């Protein structure tokens, strides 16, 4: 329970719906972290095409 | 998913993000890109089985056709920062503020104001902090193998601020 659940390597899923002035989109992210070390490893894919906003912008939304 | 920050030993009972687990959090934001527009996102992040899954919804509005955004007219790159958390009491969560300066192709930079706000979605107890921030450090890259619209995110993020 709470800390305990992160002592190791854990699975990360990231999905977002996006609407920014109109123009909807999608995005599938897929890693791990590992918090001993607060370590983050993810690869987001965009899968409605191309992305309408700069990824940099995203970041923190994601994480 | 700042729940894989690390906090230091000295620093655990200041940790709201893991003590909210496995039932969660729901994390609002209020991104303001200076001279332009904002992105109001809500986010639940939470566990499903043995995986931590951070769903979220994001509207963006009043941005400029041919501005930084839209115009796409930032480097594919990313600056350290601090993120600077507060507790709030009053509704049993978190708040949080933070300043992110991207870089525009021109040598100059686009300012994002951050505001976070972020509540638990069970009943039982979490960690309410004492004022700290968190110490973040990304970098992203491209996988050469991949043909769709994507980006590779290594980040490294610890807690500081209480000795």
């Amino acid at each position: 329970k709470g800390e305990e659940l992160f002592t190791g390597v854990v699975p990360i899923l990231v999905e977002l719906d996006g609407d920014v002035n109109g123009h909807k989109f999608s995005v599938s992210g897929e890693g791990e972290g590992d918090a001993t070390y607060g370590k983050l490893t993810l690869k987001f894919i965009c899968t409605t095409g191309k992305l309408p906003v700069p990824w940099p912008t995203l970041v923190t939304t994601f994480x | 998913v700042q729940c894989f920050s690390r906090y230091p030993d000295h620093m655990k009972q200041h940790d709201f993000f893991k003590s909210a687990m496995p039932e969660g959090y729901v994390q609002e934001r209020t991104i303001s890109f200076k001279d332009d527009g904002n992105y109001k996102t809500r986010a639940e992040v939470k566990f499903e089985g043995d995986t931590l899954v951070n769903r979220i919804e994001l509207k963006g509005i009043d941005f400029k056709e041919d501005g930084n955004i839209l115009g796409h007219k930032l480097e594919y790159n990313y600056n350290s920062h601090n993120v600077y958390i507060t507790a709030d009491k009053q509704k049993n969560g978190i708040k949080a503020n933070f300043k992110i300066r991207h870089n525009i192709e021109d040598g100059s930079v686009q300012l994002a104001d951050h505001y976070q706000q972020n509540t638990p979605i069970g009943d039982g107890p979490v960690l309410l902090p004492d004022n700290h921030y968190l110490s973040t450090q990304s970098a992203l890259s491209k996988d050469p193998n991949e043909k769709r619209d994507h980006m590779v995110l290594l980040e490294f993020v610890t807690a500081a601020g209480i000795t």
